[PDB]
């Protein structure tokens, strides 16, 4: 054949192999497998499939348990990735892009929200378009401005409810990982597949204003307001498209 | 992330004084305190649940003030039903944490305790052990101390009404070490009193 | 308006697991999720969480139960349950349901304050012993060698609902529990007008209303 | 001293089979990489196969649909066996070990075999 | 596969010389070449594991020095024990490969 198939240095390997996660995590849209599955079979001894990926997300995140290694396997109690760590996360760095990922602690703290067991539909209702960042009523949002006045941080209550962003720059902070985000569009969340679709059970929007990147960022999203039914009564959750200018 | 910190740990006033207590942040948050005002072993009542904006169900005696890192609650004119312990509650991140709580009492001019004395049941002889009770009553402040001549003691929280607290504190003996004695008695000392007072009982009179 | 009933056991070995739960009546979850959360608080300490669902259906518990927790919302009853792991004799604490009615988040509808004990001394059902004077009086009833913690007395079945006084409980030397309670009454019904205290305990099967009536001195 | 000693290479038919052999000594086969190489009798060297510590193997383009590389830990040697030569396949084949860097890239073959000869004709 | 190519084809050398080949690759191979000894009726023998790093036992009149895809080796001293033909690898890609190696010519 004309194709030389690459054999990955350790280094090179393992930015690769972090590049696959990050993919299934959904925090990126392109990945490079190019030689992975010999990095694999020469340094892991076992064939890195989908079903081996999703079978280290699961367990990092969720149902692992005791010490982990840089290649997210996990023991209870030369050769590379034998020295078990137990610091807690792992800095999934792939060169192109990382994100610092928090290792899974079972019920231990802040869980997470099963999407395919639920499914939270909003009804629309009429509101305001714009919402001044001062007075944010809405459940799903909730800003802080420092003594700076330089920064913003929006921490989001319901990772259901979509944010799309528009020219910015941003910084996400959450219980899973922390990454930063330079693309339009709705705000990617990690995506850990167990049984169902599993997301952050709250997420940190940080908005830093003391560059000039930020310029003109403004967010779109659906505030949440608790209004009560005209009919029967109780609460029933509505929402109402609306901009937030930033910049 | 957050926490909270409050700065009277306790506060003290009379009737109808005015009174402010605070809580601080250890960010900035925008508005999102809670406020509620738990008395002793109740369940707490929600008053204020934004700032400066009160539950329809409390009175109009109490507002929020302020924005940002620093948030006070205040009463325009303490009221004896105030008698309860105060928390603020941030509403920003979630887990919803609570502040350590500043308890709030009632100052008052001083009574002295109604002092009675109670001696055992038989029914406690009977069942081979005996107890005497000396209370006080409708006394403030709670400083008092009950000399017998082994002993508990519990005050009551302040009332609602009375403002002002009782005491008891109680005895135990074999019926062995009962048969010992012939006269048994308390004695009570309180700021109110103008000296120290005595009640006592004779074993064989009752 | 809501209500609630925390109506889990109040006493537990340890080693055992509670299964407190809390009916919500006025309304159901199956219309839309409500923040609820429970909330504890040990004796002579600030208000600690336990867990939590936002309207997420996110779960949050406090870690410093060591995972122990378990939050369940059941939708099919107007219900909610805690199911805390491996008690200990640490965990002694009274604990609140609390939903958010309204408004947005805060907890209005906290429930009645419900407490669980938790050491390895078996449930023991009060004795009342009458407490009446010699020849304005008091009158009371002590009640003694009781467990667990929860005990609650009334008069004249409640028609004495004023100018009563009540003494929280405190260790006796064995470990029980013992509490007494008084009543200052008008001496010209003294005798001539029967007073009942009524006990009771509803952590065993015990309730004694038993009647005070001047010594024969 | 580690010495590999391969054997049993003989003339065979063409479009016979083979099992050639290679005996380890002083290490065991499964603990590091095992190869294959090769060369035509005045031609350079060519290489065959590679059988990892796992088990799992690789093979030169030429051969990968002909030739199979095994190995049996408790007789502590590794296989090449054919499954149809071809006449291009006659050469003396060399056994070696591969030996990695501790960054765990493989960088040399080392303590070869003896080599033994194959050949293929009428 | 990756072309490997080496030159000269054979080299005039004579006891006492000092004297270079060179091995080079069609493609950006970086590291891990890997050059051995070849006599008449024998098995090779490893000098140089990667690239400049001399392997354990090699006699010290060898070395190597380049970039990867371009590299060669050096002799400081033509010792007749050395007499011999000289072959170079490559290990950056699969499958793996050597060129036609060199010969040494007593001259």
């Amino acid at each position: 054949n004309l194709k030389m198939e690459i054999i990955l240095t350790l280094s090179q390997g393992l930015k690769k192999y972090y590049g696959k996660i990050l993919r299934l995590l959904q925090l990126t849209l392109e990945e490079d497998t190019e030689g992975l599955l010999e990095w694999c079979k020469r340094n892991l001894g076992l064939d890195c499939d989908d079903t081996f990926f999703q079978k280290r997300i699961e367990e990092f995140f969720i149902t692992g348990e005791g010490h982990f290694n840089e290649v997210l396997q996990f023991r209870t109690p030369a050769e590379p990735f034998k020295s078990y760590f137990a610091k807690g996360f792992l800095s999934i760095d792939s060169g192109y892009y990382s994100a610092k990922c928090y290792s899974g602690t079972s019920n231990s703290g802040l869980q997470l929200i099963n999407i395919t067991r639920h499914s939270t539909r909003i009804v629309d209702t009429p509101g305001p378009k714009i919402t001044n960042l001062k007075t944010i009523n809405c459940i799903n949002l909730k800003a802080s401005i420092f003594k700076e006045h330089r920064e913003v941080e929006i921490n989001v209550l319901l990772p259901q409810v979509a944010v799309n962003l528009s020219n910015c720059h941003v910084v996400i902070k959450s219980h899973v990982c922390d990454y930063s985000l330079d693309i339009d569009g709705a705000v990617r969340l990690p995506h850990i597949y167990h049984e169902g679709v599993f997301i952050p059970g709250t997420y940190k929007i940080v908005i830093d204003k003391k560059n000039k990147l930020n310029d003109r960022c403004t967010l779109f999203t659906d505030c949440v307001i608790k209004g009560r039914e005209v009919r029967k009564g109780q609460s029933v959750l509505r929402q109402y498209k609306t901009e937030i200018r930033i910049g | 992330d957050i926490q909270m910190t409050q700065s009277p740990s306790s506060l003290s006033a009379f009737v109808g004084d005015r009174v402010t207590i605070t809580c601080r942040a250890s960010q900035s948050i925008s508005s999102y305190l809670n406020w509620y005002q738990q008395k002793p072993g109740k369940a707490p009542k929600l008053l204020i649940y934004a700032a400066s904006t009160l539950q329809s169900g409390v009175p109009s005696r109490f507002s929020g003030s302020g924005s940002g890192t620093d948030f006070t609650l205040t009463i325009s004119s303490l009221q004896s039903e105030d008698f309860a312990t105060y928390y603020c509650q941030e509403s920003y991140s979630i887990p919803f944490t609570f502040g350590p709580g500043t308890k709030v009492d009632i100052k008052r001019t001083v009574a002295a305790p109604s002092v009675f004395i109670f001696p055992p049941s038989d029914e406690q002889l009977k069942s081979g052990t005996a107890s005497v009770v000396c209370l006080l009553n409708n006394f403030y402040p709670r400083e008092a101390k009950v000399q017998w001549k082994n002993s508990q003691e519990s005050v009551t929280e302040q009332d609602s009404k009375d403002s002002t607290y009782s005491l008891s504190s109680t005895l135990t003996l074999s019926k062995a070490d009962y048969e010992k004695h012939k006269v048994y008695a308390c004695e009570v000392t309180h700021q109110g009193l103008s000296s120290p007072v005595t009640k006592s009982f004779n074993r064989g009179e009752c | 308006q809501l209500q609630l009933q925390e109506s889990g056991p109040g006493l537990v070995k340890p080693s055992e697991t509670l299964s407190l739960t809390c009916t919500v009546s006025g309304g159901s979850i199956t219309t839309s999720h409500y923040y609820w959360g429970w909330i504890r608080q040990p004796p002579g300490k600030g208000l600690e969480w336990v867990g939590s669902m936002y309207y997420s259906g996110g779960i949050y518990y406090n870690p410093s139960l060591k995972g122990r927790v378990t939050i369940s919302v059941d939708t099919s009853k107007n219900q909610f349950s805690l199911k805390l792991s491996s008690v200990t004799a640490a965990d002694t604490a009274v604990y609140y349901c609390a939903l958010a009615d309204a408004p947005d988040d805060a907890f209005d509808i906290w429930g009645q304050g419900t407490m669980v004990t938790v050491s390895s001394a078996s449930t023991k059902g009060p004795s009342v012993f009458p407490l009446a004077p010699s020849s304005t009086a008091a009158l009371g009833c002590l009640v003694k060698d009781y467990f667990p913690e929860p005990v609650t007395v009334s008069w004249n079945s409640g028609a004495l609902t004023s100018g009563v006084h009540t003494f929280p409980a405190v260790l006796q030397s064995s470990g029980l529990y013992s509490l007494s309670s008084v009543v200052t009454v008008p001496s010209s019904s003294l005798g001539t007008q029967t007073y009942i205290c009524n006990v009771n305990h509803k952590p065993s099967n015990t309730k004694v209303d038993k009647k005070v009536e001047p010594k024969s001195c």
